[PDB]
C-alpha cells in the first residue's frame, strides 16, 4: 500500500549519483576547456577593420548617432536543384507499416483553418498515434553443444532462408510459413558398393542387409560428444544409410562406428494485377481454392504443387533473343526464368558480356548508365550517358515496397508538398522511390514522353522496368508519362517543353 | 494535435 | 484518402 | 554538353569523371551494413549461425546469383573466397549445416555437399601447414 | 522556474547598454562573437539575417560600431547561420554564412570579400558549426534531412551523415564536443543522433580529405556517405528539437516545449565512449524551465568556460543560468528584460571574456548586455 517510500527511495538514490556526475563532468568541462584557451593563446588572428547600396543602423538608446555604411556585394553562386536526402537500392525492398507518426510536418506558421483539419486527418490515418501525443540452440561449434534433433539443429536455417533469394532474412519476401519448402523432394538414396574400408560398416555381419532395409551386427566402445550426435542426425536425414560418407563428413568418427551410432538411435521413439505467393496445399490439388488459381497467376518454380501442375508457367524453347512476342515468357509480360528457360541461354552466361537471350535484363540488372543533372523542365533530371535504340532497357524503378495504405499516409503528405516518388505495382504494392532508390527516380513526366513504364513478372516478383519508347542519342533527358489523371497532370506535373 | 511553429503569428 | 501515383499501361 | 552531378554527394563532375557509375553497384555498403544488424538483432539464433548467415548473405550479394544452377557455383565459390575465414572464426560445422540446409531447399546435391566439404579441408590443411 | 526552490539569484549581473537596429527590418536569426579574436583586440560580432551579414565592433560606454556590412546579390536569400574560424597559413578571420538556399559562403573580412562556397545541400541550411581543434572542418547541418562535413582547405566534402539511419525530417542543430570528438545532432523528427568522428573510418576520411588534388588525379573524392549514428533518441522532448549543445560529456538540448534538459545516454553509470549504438536507455540529469518560448529555431549559447548559459523566448525575455553547481537542479537564474524590448530572441551570444552578451531579435534589434564586475 505504501508504496511511497520505495518510489521515493529510489528518486534519493538518483539524485545523489546525478549531482555527483554533474560535479565529476564539470571538472572534465575545465579540463578540456583550457587545453583549447592554450592552443588559443598561440594564434595571433588579424583583427577586423572597418570598410552600391547603402545600409543605416539606428541605436534606440539616446547618445549613440545613427550609422551608415555602403553594402558590399556577395558575388552570385551556381544554385543547385532541390533534393531531400535518399539511400541507393537496386532492388526493391520491403517495408512494414508505421503505427506511429514520426513527427508533424512542418508547413508554415499562417493561421489557415484547412491546414490545422489537414493535420487532424494525417494524425487520423496514424489513428491518435503521433510521437508525443497524449529459447536458442547453442551453437554447435561451440564448447556448449548439445546433442539434440536434425529439425532443431537446422531450425534456424530452415527458418530465416529465403529459398527465392537464396539469403538469410531477405529485405524482400515474407516467411514461408510452410514447411514443404524445405523437404526434400527428390531423395538422394545410397549404399556404397565396396568398402571404404578397413573400418567400412560393409564387414560388420548382417551390416548391409540392414542399410537396404530402412531407405545383429556386433558391438565391436566410442564415445560421442553432443556435436557429434546432432551432426550425425543432420547428414543420416540427407545421406541415409550411405555411412561411407558420413563418417567422412564427421571425419571425428570411424564408418563402422557411425553405423553402430545409427542402429543405437533406430531402436529410439481483370486490368488489375495481383501479387505472387507461392502455393502449399499439401493434398489438393491447384484448384478455385488455390491462391494461384484465384489472383490469375502462374505457379511458380517456388510453388509445392505437383511438378506436372497445368498452372505452372513452363518456360520458352527460343533459338531467338525473346525479345518480340513470338516467345511466349515475352507475351506473358514475364522475363526469361533461368531455371526453365533453357534454349534462349537465359540459364547462362553469368560472366559473358553479351547475353544471348534479350528477355533477362531486369533479372541482370543490365541497367543503361544514367547523368544526374538539373532538369531542363522540373527540379532534377535523368539524362542517358550513351544513346539507345527503341524498346531498349534502361533501368528498373526501383524503391521501398510498401502497402496501398502506407501509400497513402505517405501520399498524404507528399501531395500536400506538391512532390511524390510512389509507383503503383500490383494491387498489394507500392514502389516508393522517396527514401531509397536509384538514378531513374529523376524521370520527369511528358505527355509526349521518349520512355515508357511496362511492369513485368520477373522470378516471382513485379518488378517496373523503364524502356525506350524510340530511339534515345547520347545526353538526352529521360521522361515518361506517369498516367495521373486528367486533373492530377495539369496540378503536379504540368509543365511541358 | 497542433504543429509547431517557427515565428508569432500576427 | 487515395494519393498520386505514377501507373504502367496494364 | 552540360554539367552532370554526383547521385551521391550532389558535387559536379569533372569530365574525366563520366565513366564511371556511382550506381554501377549491386550491393551497397548500407545494404550490407543492414543485414549484418538485422541478422544479429536475433534474439533466439545462436552466434555461429549468426556469422555464418552474415558471410552467406555478403557473399551472394556481391554476385548477384539469381538462379537456383547457380547454387552449386556458389556453395564452391564460398569455399573459395569466406573458407579461410570460416575455419578462422570456428565455423566449419556451422557451414555443413548451411550446406544440408541447402540440399533440404532443393538447391543442390549431395556431390555439392561432398565437394565443398573436401574444398574446405583441403584449404584447412594449406593454412595448417602455413602455421608451422 | 523549477520543482527545486531557488531563493538566491543568479551572481551573474548585467545592464542593458545599447539597442540596435538594422533599416532591412527582417528577423536577425544568428549572431557569434568571433572568439578567434586576438587576446587585447577589441570584441568583434557579426549577425545574419535577410540577404545581409553585417560586422560590429564593440567599445567602452556600450558603443557598438559598425565595421563591415554584406549583401547577397540574390535577394531571395535569407541567411540563418553564421560560424567564425580562422585560415591557418594568413591568419586572417573567415566567416561562413548560410541560410534557406543551401549554400554555405566564406567570407574573408581581412580581404572584404567571398572567398569559398559550397554547393551540394539539398535544402537549406539551419546551423554551420567549426571543428574546435581543426579549423578547416565545417559541419552543415540541413532541411534535406543530412548533416555534411567539409574540408574547407582543400574544398573536399569529407562526409555526409544522414540516410537509412539518419534524421527522417529536418536537421535544426548539431555540435561537436570538447575535443571534436563526436558530434550530437537534433530535428523536426524529435530525436536526438550521435554521429563518432573519432572512428578509424572518419579519422582516415579526414586525413585523405587533405590528401586530395584534382590536379593530380582523374576521379572524384570519395565522400564517407554515413547511414547509421553512434546512438539516437526520441525519449527526452516530444517535439521538434531545435538546439543541442555539449556539457562536455552530458547533452544540453531544447524544444518549444519550455525547457533545456541536461541528459545521457545509457544508465547513470555508463560512459559516453562504451555505448553501443543499440542503447535503448537515457538519463536525466536535470532540467532548465522557462516561460513563452513555444516558437521552434530559438538557440540558447553558453560562454567560453561553459560557465553560463544564456536563452531569449518568444516575448524578448533573456534568461542567463549559473551552471557552476552541484545539482544541475539548483541552477540560479538572472532574467534580464527591457521595457522596449519585446521581440522574439532568435539567438544569443557571449564574448570569450565573457563580459558582453548580445542578442538578435525578430524586428531586426541588437540588445547589448553588459556583465557587472
Ligand atoms: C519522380 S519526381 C521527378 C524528379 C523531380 N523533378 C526532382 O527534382 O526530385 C516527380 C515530381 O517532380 C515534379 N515534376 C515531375 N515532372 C514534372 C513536370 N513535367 N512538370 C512539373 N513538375 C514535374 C513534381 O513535383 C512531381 O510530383
Ligand atoms: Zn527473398
Ligand atoms: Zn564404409
Ligand atoms: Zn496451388
Ligand atoms: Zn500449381
Ligand atoms: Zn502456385
Ligand atoms: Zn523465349
Ligand atoms: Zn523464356
Ligand atoms: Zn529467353
Amino acid at each position: 500500500s505504501e508504496y511511497m517510500r520505495l518510489r521515493q527511495l529510489k528518486r534519493l538514490q538518483a539524485n545523489m549519483g546525478a549531482k555527483a556526475l554533474y560535479v565529476a563532468n564539470f571538472a572534465k568541462v575545465q579540463e578540456k576547456t583550457q587545453i583549447l584557451n592554450e592552443e588559443w593563446k598561440k594564434l595571433r588572428v588579424q583583427p577586423v577593420q572597418s570598410m552600391l547600396k547603402k545600409c543605416t543602423i539606428e541605436s534606440i538608446f539616446p547618445g549613440f548617432a545613427s550609422q551608415h555604411m555602403l553594402m558590399r556585394s556577395l558575388n552570385t553562386v551556381a544554385l543547385v536543384p532541390i533534393m531531400y536526402s535518399w539511400s541507393p537500392l537496386q532492388q526493391n525492398f520491403m517495408v512494414e507499416d508505421e503505427t506511429v507518426l514520426c513527427n508533424i510536418p512542418y508547413m508554415g506558421d499562417e493561421v489557415k483553418e484547412e491546414d490545422e483539419t489537414f493535420i487532424e486527418e494525417l494524425i487520423n490515418n496514424y489513428d491518435g498515434k503521433v510521437h508525443g501525443e497524449e529459447q536458442c540452440t547453442p551453437n554447435i561449434d561451440g564448447p556448449n553443444a548439445k546433442s539434440v534433433q536434425r529439425e532443431q539443429s537446422l531450425h534456424s536455417f530452415h527458418t530465416l532462408f529465403c529459398r527465392r533469394c537464396f539469403k538469410y532474412d531477405c529485405f524482400l519476401h515474407p516467411f514461408h510459413a510452410t514447411p514443404n519448402v524445405y523437404k526434400r523432394k527428390n531423395k538422394e538414396i545410397k549404399i556404397e558398393p565396396e568398402p571404404c574400408g578397413t573400418d567400412c560398416f560393409l564387414l560388420l555381419e548382417g551390416a548391409k542387409e540392414y542399410a537396404m532395409l530402412h531407405n545383429v551386427e556386433a558391438p565391436s566402445p566410442v564415445e560421442w560428444t553432443g556435436a557429434e550426435e546432432s551432426l550425425f542426425r543432420v547428414f543420416h536425414g540427407t545421406y541415409f544409410n550411405n555411412f561411407c560418407s558420413i563418417a567422412r563428413l564427421l571425419g571425428t568418427k570411424t564408418c563402422k562406428q557411425v553405423f553402430q551410432f545409427a542402429v543405437k538411435e533406430s531402436l529410439i521413439l481483370s486490368t488489375q494485377v495481383y501479387n505472387y505467393q507461392p502455393c502449399d496445399h499439401p493434398d489438393r490439388p491447384c484448384d478455385s481454392t488455390c491462391p494461384c488459381i484465384m489472383t490469375q497467376n502462374f505457379c511458380e518454380k517456388f510453388c509445392q504443387c505437383n511438378p506436372d501442375c497445368q498452372n505452372r508457367f513452363p518456360g520458352c524453347r527460343c533459338k531467338t533473343q525473346c525479345n518480340t512476342k513470338q516467345c511466349p515468357c515475352y507475351l506473358a509480360v514475364r522475363e526469361c526464368d533461368p531455371d526453365l528457360c533453357l534454349t534462349c541461354g537465359a540459364s547462362e552466361h553469368w560472366d559473358c558480356k553479351v547475353v544471348s537471350c534479350k528477355n533477362c535484363s531486369i533479372q541482370r540488372g543490365l541497367k543503361k548508365h544514367l547523368l544526374l543533372a538539373p532538369s531542363d523542365v522540373a527540379g532534377w533530371g535523368t539524362f542517358i550517358k550513351e544513346s539507345v535504340q527503341k524498346n531498349e532497357f534502361i533501368s528498373e524503378y526501383c524503391g521501398e515496397l510498401i502497402s496501398q495504405d502506407e501509400a497513402d499516409r505517405r501520399g498524404k503528405v507528399y501531395d500536400k508538398y506538391m512532390s511524390s516518388f510512389l509507383f503503383n505495382l500490383n494491387n498489394d504494392f507500392v514502389v516508393d522511390a522517396t527514401r531509397k532508390g536509384n538514378k531513374i527516380r529523376f524521370a520527369n513526366h511528358s505527355v509526349n514522353p521518349n520512355c515508357y513504364a511496362k511492369v513485368v513478372m520477373v522470378n516471382g516478383d513485379h518488378r517496373i522496368g523503364i524502356f525506350a519508347k524510340r530511339a534515345i542519342q547520347a545526353g538526352e533527358e529521360l521522361f515518361f508519362d506517369y498516367r495521373y489523371s486528367q486533373a492530377d497532370a495539369l496540378k503536379y506535373v504540368g509543365i511541358e517543353r | 494535435t497542433k504543429a509547431a511553429r517557427k515565428s508569432a503569428p500576427a | 484518402t487515395k494519393a498520386a501515383r505514377m501507373s504502367a499501361p496494364s | 554538353n552540360r554539367l552532370y552531378f554526383h547521385s551521391d554527394t550532389c558535387l559536379p563532375l569533372r569530365p574525366q569523371e563520366m565513366e564511371v557509375d556511382s550506381e554501377d553497384e549491386k550491393d551497397p555498403e548500407w545494404l550490407r551494413e543492414k543485414t549484418i544488424t538485422q541478422i544479429e538483432e536475433f534474439s533466439d539464433v545462436n552466434e555461429g549461425e549468426k556469422e555464418v548467415m552474415k558471410l552467406w548473405n555478403l557473399h551472394v550479394m556481391k554476385h548477384g546469383f539469381i538462379a537456383d544452377n547457380q547454387m552449386n557455383h556458389a556453395c564452391m565459390l564460398f569455399v573459395e573466397n569466406y573458407g579461410q575465414k570460416i575455419i578462422k572464426k570456428n565455423l566449419c560445422r556451422n557451414f555443413m549445416l548451411h550446406l544440408v540446409s541447402m540440399h533440404d531447399f532443393n538447391l543442390i546435391s549431395i556431390m555439392s555437399i561432398d565437394k565443398a566439404v573436401t574444398k574446405l579441408r583441403e584449404m584447412q590443411q594449406k593454412l595448417e601447414k602455413g602455421e608451422s | 522556474s523549477w520543482s527545486h526552490p531557488q531563493f538566491e539569484k543568479c551572481k551573474y549581473s548585467f545592464k542593458c547598454v545599447n539597442s540596435l537596429k538594422e533599416d532591412h527590418n527582417q528577423p536577425l536569426f544568428g549572431v557569434q562573437f568571433n572568439w578567434h579574436s586576438k587576446e587585447g583586440d577589441p570584441l568583434v560580432f557579426a549577425t545574419v539575417g535577410s540577404n545581409r551579414v553585417t560586422l560590429y565592433e564593440c567599445h567602452s560606454q556600450g558603443e557598438i560600431r559598425l565595421l563591415q556590412s554584406y549583401v547577397d546579390a540574390d535577394a531571395d536569400e535569407n541567411f540563418y547561420t553564421c560560424a567564425w574560424t580562422y585560415d591557418s597559413n594568413t591568419s586572417h578571420p573567415l566567416l561562413a554564412v548560410a541560410g534557406s538556399r543551401g549554400i554555405i559562403r566564406i567570407i574573408n573580412p581581412i580581404t572584404m570579400q567571398c572567398i569559398k562556397h559550397y554547393v551540394g545541400h539539398g535544402n537549406a541550411i539551419n546551423e554551420l558549426k567549426f571543428h574546435p581543434r581543426d579549423p578547416n572542418l565545417l559541419l552543415s547541418v540541413s532541411k534535406d534531412h543530412a548533416l555534411r562535413l567539409w574540408n574547407i582547405q582543400t574544398d573536399t566534402l569529407v562526409a555526409i551523415f544522414g540516410g537509412v539511419e539518419g534524421h527522417r525530417d529536418e536537421v535544426l542543430s548539431a555540435d561537436y564536443d570538447l575535443l571534436g570528438e563526436k558530434i550530437m545532432s537534433c530535428g523536426m523528427d524529435h530525436s536526438l543522433k550521435l554521429w563518432r568522428i573519432n572512428s578509424k573510418r572518419m579519422m582516415n576520411a579526414i586525413k585523405e580529405s587533405y590528401d586530395y588534388n584534382p590536379n593530380k588525379t582523374n576521379r572524384p573524392f570519395i565522400s564517407q556517405k554515413i547511414h547509421f549514428p553512434d546512438f539516437s533518441t526520441r525519449d527526452i522532448h516530444r517535439n521538434y528539437v531545435d538546439c543541442v549543445r555539449w556539457l562536455g560529456d552530458l547533452i544540453l538540448s531544447k524544444s518549444c516545449e519550455n525547457a533545456i534538459v541536461c541528459w545521457k545516454p545509457g544508465k547513470m553509470e555508463d560512459d559516453i565512449d562504451k555505448i553501443k549504438p543499440s542503447e535503448s536507455n537515457v538519463t536525466i540529469l536535470g532540467r532548465f524551465d522557462y516561460s513563452q518560448c513555444d516558437i521552434w529555431y530559438m538557440r540558447f549559447s553558453m560562454d567560453f568556460w561553459q560557465k553560463m548559459l544564456a536563452l531569449g523566448n518568444q516575448v524578448g525575455k533573456l534568461y542567463v543560468w549559473d551552471l557552476e553547481v552541484e545539482d544541475p537542479h539548483k541552477a540560479k537564474c538572472t532574467t534580464l528584460t527591457h521595457h522596449k524590448c519585446g521581440a522574439a530572441i532568435r539567438q544569443t551570444s557571449f564574448s570569450r571574456d565573457s563580459s558582453i552578451l548580445i542578442a538578435v531579435c525578430d524586428d531586426a534589434s541588437i540588445w547589448r548586455w553588459d556583465r557587472l564586475r
